[PDB]
RNA sequence: GGCCGGGCGCGGUGGCUCACGCCUGUAAUCCCAGCACUUUGGGAGGCCGAGGCGGGAGGAUCGCGAACGCGAGACCCCGUCUCUA
């Protein structure tokens, strides 16, 4: 579902990734014309979504996206 | 099409620019194990990125060996191009 | 025999492919404008698996009647049938 609280999404999204890294995907969608940004983490069993039009969330979403990328390339 | 991570960043910038007046920029990030056929030696230090406006597609693979430089440019790219929000 | 995508809206077609808008998949790209063709035409390159149907109270998402009740649904899952260089 959609999350209205960022930190709540962040925590659930990270949990979902860690549960099975290979099954997860992280998707960003940016619409300049509409002035909104969307981030999703899904493993095709659940879809965690955070949608925003607040500029402060861009840094939050970018760091989030960045952190998950670093985890993906860290060898077990 | 697939390309080196550095060219991906250049083409990603162009995609954002093309979709400034209209359209969505999609970016997908996943862990990548090096497979090239349906399901070798699986890779454990790589991810893939894809970007598209739904018509044009670009993709790359980023390894632990290039993640630092890639992150630096990529994070800067995202912050600079996603400037339409309030 | 195939896979290298799909859905909705809008335009279009007997219909498919298709343009635009929107929502999105793959480890799996770039193209042509065609087509006994309803599992929907073709080229380069790659690969061995792939698709139909039914169900999903898995699931973003897109819509409708309204000013609560519904529909469709990428991707995924289950059942089942069929095809193979
Ligand atoms: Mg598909
Ligand atoms: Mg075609
Ligand atoms: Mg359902």
């Amino acid at each position: 579902p959609q999350y209205q609280t960022w930190e709540e999404f962040s925590r659930a999204a990270e949990k979902l990734y860690l549960a099975d890294p290979m099954k997860a995907r992280v998707v960003l969608k940016y619409r300049h014309s509409d002035g909104n940004l969307c981030v999703k983490v899904t493993d095709d069993l659940v879809s965690l979504v955070y949608k925003t039009d607040q500029a402060q969330d861009v840094k939050k979403i970018e760091k989030f996206h960045s952190q998950l990328m670093r985890l993906m390339v860290a060898k077990e | 099409g697939a390309m080196e991570s550095e060219q991906f960043l250049t083409e990603l910038t162009r995609l954002f620019q093309k979709c400034r007046t209209s359209g969505s920029v999609y970016i997908t990030l996943k862990k990548y194990d090096g497979r090239t056929k349906p399901i070798f030696e699986p890779a454990d230090n790589k991810c893939l990125l894809r970007a598209t406006d739904g018509k044009k597609k670009i993709s790359t693979v980023v390894s632990s060996k290039e993640v630092n430089k890639f992150q630096m440019a990529y994070s800067n790219l995202l912050r600079a191009n996603m400037d339409g929000l309030k």
